[PDB]
């Protein structure tokens, strides 16, 4: 029971959804991404700098 | 500088005579309490009919005093003196004059003029929005916003 | 200082790279109502 | 400050100077109960034609003393005191004046203008709904549901 | 409380200055009786022009007394005191003042206005009934009662 | 050729000859500075109905002066002393009369005049402008701009 609408951006969505809680003509819009992460091996990266 | 309770009573006092220099005759306390209190009832009635205009009544419950600040812009000071000298002449058992009615309502009718505001209509809520305004779903543009119910969930039903 | 153009001045932005560098790939579609909150992989 | 009952009469009695604290010669307090009375009784009547305004009426069977709260709000302090003036200037052979008079109506208009209501006239209950509404076939919404 | 037959003639009588304690005289005990027959007479009157209040009468062998009950409301009191001092004021032979007047016309106007009741007209009893009410199995008048 | 605040004081006096600088009696000096307060407070009130006219008000904490300046042009003298005669007349127990109330209205409706101002109803901001006013030259001139928010 409220309207929303689907904004994509370099493959990712974002749901945006609208409401207009508050009688004082306060509208209120949210936009929402859930992401998610693992890392396979340590031994596979790191960090690098120079040498002198 | 600040307009304090109390001269608003000297204010009216003097300006029909019952207790000025001009007449060499001398205030009595006795009637400057009467004159406060009066004061006091005569805004809180004014609470009502014109708008709010700034008072401040007394914090807590005692009795006001005399020389406390009344809160009100220097402005108002002509009218609400002589509304409360129209007020409080039945106490003498005195009849206003011409002029002084017509200076109070001069000066009423400023303080009016003053605290004015004329509301406009608004859409009705069915009222069609023309398609040159160029609306579009997932927005309400459709029609007019109305006053919106403000009930939603459970506690409606 | 009332009429005001239709257009936006232009901003500032930054530059996507890790986003397209990273595996995504064994991940995707694999969080689902049925999984839960987490899944795991297998190692040699 | 509670607007105790008594203070109403005592104003009344201050505003046509029949008696005041600066009054060499007062007034009995026989006058003073009968005064409280017919404020007691000048309410009762209140109740028809203005409306309710929160008065606290003497509950049990003892009568209403001139010390008691009335437990009306300040803003009608003087829109009762000059109808109980009104009322009662003639216990004492006497006649009002204009201004008096206009003050009066004055702070009976404040006071009326509290309690206007302007009732909204509902639908009769026999006029269709239109059918832009989006009405339910058998759950009776095709008609407004007039009163009760 | 009870407000007895007494008490409405004492007050119609402090009211003009007749008998009060303002004006530092008491009653005379003829006054009083005279004034209770009046009010007697005046209820009696007032069964058909203004209805029915609830007032009591006494039974056989009247002799109305100042302590008996009346059953009147504490609201109806400021009205039938000014209408009874209106009624009796010409005993003394005194002329009415203006405020006086007023006093009375409006709660005599509150007083007709608490008891006001607006007939509601009815169907003819010929006038038909559409075949919109269903009056084959939901009701079986063609026509309006209309008349009782 | 300085307005003061007293000189306009001692103007409404003489008028109705309370004080005239010749009348054998004087007034009280409190009742010079009460007349100084009461044109402060009725100048105040005209912030709202008639306008502003120029009025220099008091520092903002020292009391008002007889002898201060005010900045009123003297074209105004003649309107504000009737009305502040009008004002405090009867503080001294006092009526005016049909010569004197003519004479302040006309004064007063001096005064209104110069201070006119007749405002003009610009367009309403969807009215569109004709194709006699070449707008292709600009980009955004097809309509009216309206009243400045």
């Amino acid at each position: 029971s409220i309207d929303s609408a689907v904004a994509t951006y370099e493959g990712f969505s974002i749901r945006v959804h609208k409401y207009a809680d508050g009688d004082a003509n306060v509208q209120k819009m949210r936009f929402d991404l859930l992401p998610a992460y693992v890392c396979f091996n340590p031994h596979m990266g790191g960090q690098f700098f120079g040498n002198p | 500088t600040v307009l304090t309770k109390g001269e608003i009573v000297l204010f009216a006092l003097r300006k029909f005579a019952i207790a000025s220099n001009a007449s060499l005759t001398d205030v009595e306390p006795q009637s400057i309490e009467d004159g406060v209190n009066d004061l006091e009832d005569m805004m809180s009635e004014w609470m009502i009919n014109p708008g709010d205009i700034g008072y401040a009544f007394a914090t807590g419950d005692e009795q006001p005093l005399p020389d406390d600040e009344s809160g009100l812009p220097r402005k108002y000071k002509h009218a609400v003196g002589y509304q409360l000298l129209l007020r409080m002449l039945s106490d003498y058992s005195l009849e206003p004059t011409p002029q002084v009615l017509s200076n109070a309502q001069r000066s009423y009718d400023a303080l009016m003029t003053d605290t004015l505001v004329v509301p406009s209509m608004r859409r009705r809520g069915d009222f069609p929005v023309g398609q040159g305004n160029k609306y579009d779903v997932f927005t309400s543009d459709r029609y007019y916003p109305g006053d919106l119910p403000l009930i939603d969930g459970d506690i409606p039903n | 200082s009332q009429i005001v153009l239709k257009k936006f001045l232009p901003g500032f932005m930054s530059d996507l790279v890790l986003a397209k560098t990273v595996d995504r790939q064994l991940l995707a579609g694999e969080i689902n109502s049925s999984t839960g909150d987490s899944v795991s992989f297998k190692r040699p």
